RNA sequence: CGGGUGAGAACCCCGACGGCCUAAUGGAUAAGGGUUCCUCAGCACUGCUGAUCAGCUGAGGGUUAGCCGGUCCUAAGUCAUACCGCAACUCGACUAUGACGAAAUGGGAAACGGGUUAAUAUUCCCGUGCCACUAUGCAGUGAAAGUUGACGCCCUGGGGUCGAUCACGCUGGGCAUCGCCCAGUCGAACCGUCCAACUCCGUGGAAGCCGUAAUGGCAGGAAGCGGACGAACGGCGGCAUAGGGAAACGUGAUUCAACCUGGGGCCCAUGAAAAGACGAGCAUAGUGUCCGUACCGAGAACCGACACAGGUGUCCAUGGCGGCGAAAGCCAAGGCCUGUCGGGAGCAACCAACGUUAGGGAAUUCGGCAAGUUAGUCCCGUACCUUCGGAAGAAGGGAUGCCUGCUCCGGAACGGAGCAGGUCGCAGUGACUCGGAAGCUCGGACUGUCUAGUAACAACAUAGGUGACCGCAAAUCCGCAAGGACUCGUACGGUCACUGAAUCCUGCCCAGUGCAGGUAUCUGAACACCUCGUACAAGAGGACGAAGGACCUGUCAACGGCGGGGGUCUUAAGGUAGCGUAGUACCUUGCCGCAUCAGUAGCGGCUUGCAUGAAUGGAUUAACCAGAGCUUCACUGUCCCAACGUUGGGCCCGGUGAACUGUACAUUCCAGUGCGGAGUCUGGAGACACCCAGGGGGAAGCAAAGACCCUAUGGAGCUUUACUGCAGGCUGUCGCUGAGGACUCUCACUCCGGGAGGAGGACACCGAUAGCCG
RNA sequence: GUCUGUUAGAGUUGGUGUCCUACAAUACCCUCUCGUGAUCUAUGUGUAGGGGUGAAAGGCCCAUCGAGUCCGGCAACAGC
């Protein structure tokens, strides 16, 4: 047969290519020498096109001007701080270590330095819960417990934007300007309405898989598609 | 609100879409001053037309559920 | 629309050119490559044995 | 179009290319420009 | 119709008369073409006829720039070098560097007006102006913070030019029953100057006032008053006893493209970058190179083999009447008679495209196909149903011109809304422009998509619903590798799938298959280990036992299933709510009803469903639809049944001038015969030759080595629990690999960090091999 | 992702009209659909052949597509 779209995907044409010449910026975490030291002040908000989400335009002391990933309530005028030794309040950064149990952040280092890699879309957050000298555990977005190096940097509340999935997109065009956005095709045709020679679930005289859906984790690419290894399916039970 | 789109789209759609476009346009309450006159400026994005404050919230409102709740802890 | 005639009123688009290499007008002028001897492409000479019978 | 200086000086070699064989070379050869050329019907290089 | 030129004139040129084009048939250009441009001389070639003509032939000539482009900048993105990969390269991804990448149409130092040629022209010339760099002189020590370049979609206010129009004057023209009608009335860049809006400051002191088309503003200080900053491609003065005009060589106004400057609304969408410029004076002088510059830009200069009815980007979108109008129709400026063969015949038949048809009125037809009906605007009025938006222009009814004199709204319009009286026609949206309407049923919710070239649909998409995978050193995917997309992304994410708006809902089944988890025991490869064998080796056997399987469990909005018999059996369950003769019902025109003179149709009901049924989604549904079927009103040459007419052909004549097809012979007809479908054989009949026109009976007419069907140990695309293999994933083992059946550690190696260091760790990655899935 | 609309522009339901050695190897005319948006459009640019691209028609990738075109293998093989 012909490659399926999954994997025209992976080639990495224009077509599946994230609008990168026209994002702003990524919202990694500012590096401090150390012992804190480190203010801004919220000079501007921004809407950020690649998350669909505000973002804030902080002028620090040492004259350096950088986007951070917003929590909600950042306003112009306000004041940040990065550092150890920063004040626990909303919009600031500092080590899981110095967080107090029970606050929540967001933008989560998975490593320390990394910049933040965890609770960055709209609306989200991650609750601090354990403390220690060699873990502190977080409850990210999906509601995993996940056990990070206490040495791991966040910021304070919830991200900017939230119940942005509450209202409808109602028409295909709402769709289609956010889709114009990311690193994806749409609209989609559903495989059991293609040409067998297209993908696995296409041909027949109507339409249906030809096939159970759940396929194998060990499938190759190409043949990989439906509910992936799936361990149930349905709601009843 | 609604209106605007007809018979189309149905209820439900319609209905949400009116609801959170009415909240989504009341008078805010600025933070800064505390003057009912917050206006939203894009995704996220509040303003106040008083004091000139520009917030960051909610998509469709100023303070989101989980918003109230790091103030308290 | 057809394939055909109303299509081809549609091509004034300039694409091979004179190459300054070998003279031929292969020069894709948007590719910057001779598809006649390679200039642009290879410093050396295209050349290919099936641009000939096989025992010739 | 816009034409280079060099592609102006193939167009007018094309150009003086495009002529009568001399008189004079019919009689001195007991009696055709093979390369004779028209804008409409032929097209040139380029 | 005259005339000119010429050996020769329907089509080359002059004049008159007559026409055609108005977003184009006019003006300027991009691409592309390449000399097609101008002149002279020609007509063998090219030209749908002719030719003295020409985009043709011969010979000459033509494109002039500091200020128009290029050139400079960076965009998506491209390449080169380095690095690394690869058996290798002209191959390959990343990361560095450099360069490349925008001629109408991204950014950008500076030029206007006139004159001149056969052909160039913001380029030459005349006048005037401007920019950059440099030099010199004076001034100046400021110089980089900042502003600009630099920006989306929708609505809108204000300033304001060109144009158009109105008023009056001047110059010129036209018409001549009047006294109207037309044209002109000019004048740039640049230099100077004026400034509305926005912003801000002083004053002031509003506790209900200020303001708008609208929103709005205010004791955190409203209005008013004064002030700072501050706009036009705009006003004004110069430029200008410049230029242009035969002359006059206006002045006011309205509406106002351009251009300028504000206000508002929208985003699950956020609307470039860089060079450069300003910031940062004035004189004088010098320099400003290089490349493009003709012409066409199309029913003859481009692409389509053509001088092709096709295709082909930009701007002229403000010329007059008209009207809502960038609509029709008519007419200017400008262009053209080259969508280039002509001459004859009341000009027959027949055909194309039309006009008109009495009475009947869909009887025509598969079907009202084709045609027609209706129509603009105002007033009155408007059902079921409905998601309360809609349905709706429902339907239905009435009005409509002109003339005289007026009223109202507004600053006014050459804007709009009305009144009274008079009055013509068969007809007043008089042409043009310009919906026919209503009901029932099926389908898809809707806008949207599609088979370039027989399918526009009920098919695809969609929002909405649902399930699946994944915590990011992830899931999914590309690459042999070096590496990469997703990703300037992080579960309110984004990957993989199914269903397909809303509303009411979505039953039972885990036996088979699929996926997943678990698993005492069973089974389960290779390396190492042990036994036998071999002076060694091949080999035989053993122990251990990973994933996998057996076994167990979970799961159907996974694949799918929900029957037969009797008052359970297979194979797990045995079809729930709905719906039902269906786009599914074979029987079948099912039976009853509605409707018709008569209805295999349509609709309603019944319904035992050959063989409906719940996200293989069920039911139902307002709105929408060039989707399928049915009925009614209106109308009509669809028909009864045809007729007459119009334009172009057809026919005759001049000129030009192909193709299809051709074994031969050939004036046939009725029979027969024959490989059973004969102009050609047999027997008769008929037959003087040739030509014109016709509609096509025959030549099993012509066109394409039938595409249906079969055959070939033919081909290809697709499928799968066909045969055989190959990637890929999972898993064990050996190497990397180190110290003290389970554990600690650090030193390789891996990841995070700018770094210090942090996390991990002999695992993983990578190389090799083995088992499973595939 | 409203309505009417030959504004520009995009398209093509029906005539099974005209044409079918065409004006045209997809054309002409009337009717018809869209016409502020998932809109249309110019230029530039990217994706390449078991591969792209595809709101999916096996559609499109230069009159060529159930695997482009060129040349080479090649004087392929055939029991027809
Ligand atoms: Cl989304
Ligand atoms: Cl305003
Ligand atoms: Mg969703
Ligand atoms: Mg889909
Ligand atoms: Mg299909
Ligand atoms: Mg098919
Ligand atoms: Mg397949
Ligand atoms: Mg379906
Ligand atoms: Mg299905
Ligand atoms: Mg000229
Ligand atoms: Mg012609
Ligand atoms: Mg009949
Ligand atoms: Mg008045
Ligand atoms: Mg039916
Ligand atoms: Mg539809
Ligand atoms: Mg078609
Ligand atoms: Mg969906
Ligand atoms: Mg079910
Ligand atoms: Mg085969
Ligand atoms: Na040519
Ligand atoms: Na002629
Ligand atoms: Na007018
Ligand atoms: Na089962
Ligand atoms: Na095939
Ligand atoms: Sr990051
Ligand atoms: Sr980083
Ligand atoms: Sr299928
Ligand atoms: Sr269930
Ligand atoms: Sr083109
Ligand atoms: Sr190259
Ligand atoms: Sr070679
Ligand atoms: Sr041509
Ligand atoms: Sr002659
Ligand atoms: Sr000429
Ligand atoms: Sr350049
Ligand atoms: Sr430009
Ligand atoms: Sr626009
Ligand atoms: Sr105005
Ligand atoms: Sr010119
Ligand atoms: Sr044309
Ligand atoms: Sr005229
Ligand atoms: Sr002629
Ligand atoms: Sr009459
Ligand atoms: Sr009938
Ligand atoms: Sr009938
Ligand atoms: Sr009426
Ligand atoms: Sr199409
Ligand atoms: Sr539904
Ligand atoms: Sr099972
Ligand atoms: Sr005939
Ligand atoms: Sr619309
Ligand atoms: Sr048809
Ligand atoms: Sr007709
Ligand atoms: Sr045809
Ligand atoms: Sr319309
Ligand atoms: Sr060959």
């Amino acid at each position: 047969g012909r490659r399926i779209q999954g994997q025209r995907r992976g080639r990495g044409t224009s077509t599946f290519r994230a609008p990168s010449h026209r994002y702003k910026a990524d919202l990694e975490h500012r590096k401090v020498e150390d012992g804190d030291v480190i203010a801004g002040t919220v000079v501007d908000i921004e809407h950020d096109p690649a998350r669909s989400a505000p973002v804030a335009a902080v002028e620090f002391e040492d004259g350096d001007r950088r986007l951070i990933l917003a929590p909600e309530g950042v306003g112009v005028g306000d004041e940040l701080q990065v550092g150890v030794d920063a004040e626990i309040a909303p919009g600031n950064t500092l080590p899981l270590a110095e967080i107090p149990e029970g606050v929540p952040v967001c933008n989560v280092e998975s490593s320390p330095g990394d910049g933040g890699k965890f609770a960055r879309a709209s609306g989200v957050n991650a609750q601090l819960l354990t403390h220690d000298r060699n873990v502190a555990v977080v409850k990210l977005p999906s509601g995993e417990m996940k056990r990070l190096d206490p040495q791991c940097r966040a910021t304070i509340g919830v991200v900017g934007g939230g119940g942005r999935t509450d209202k409808p997109f109602v028409k295909a065009g709402n769709k289609h300007h956010k889709m114009k956005a990311r690193g994806t095709k749409w609209p989609n045709v559903r495989g059991v309405a293609m040409n067998a020679v297209d993908h696995p679930f296409g041909g027949g005289g109507r339409q249906h898989p030809g096939k159970p859906k759940s396929i194998s984790r060990n499938a190759p690419p190409g043949r990989k598609v439906g509910d992936i290894a799936s361990k149930r399916t349905g709601r009843g039970g | 609100r609604t209106g605007r789109f007809g018979p189309r789209y149905g209820l439900k759609i319609r209905v949400r879409v009116a609801d959170v476009e009415i909240k989504h346009k009341k008078k805010h309450k600025c933070p800064v001053c505390g003057f009912k006159k917050l206006k939203r400026a894009g995704t996220g994005i509040w303003m106040c037309g008083h004091c000139g404050y520009k917030i960051a919230g909610g998509c469709y409102q100023p303070e989101t559920v989980a918003g109230k709740a790091v103030m308290k802890a | 629309t057809g394939a055909g005639t109303p299509s081809q009123g549609k091509k004034n688009t300039t694409t091979h050119t004179k190459c300054r290499r070998c003279g031929e007008k292969s020069y894709h002028t948007k590719k910057k490559v001779c598809s006649s001897c390679g200039f642009g492409k290879s410093a050396k000479r295209r050349d290919y044995e099936w641009q000939s019978k096989a025992g010739e | 179009g816009k034409k280079s200086k060099a592609t102006k000086k193939r167009l007018a070699k094309l150009d003086n290319q495009n002529s009568r064989v001399p008189a004079w070379v019919m009689l001195k050869t007991d009696e055709r420009n093979h390369k004779r050329r028209h804008w409409r019907r032929n097209d040139t290089d380029e």
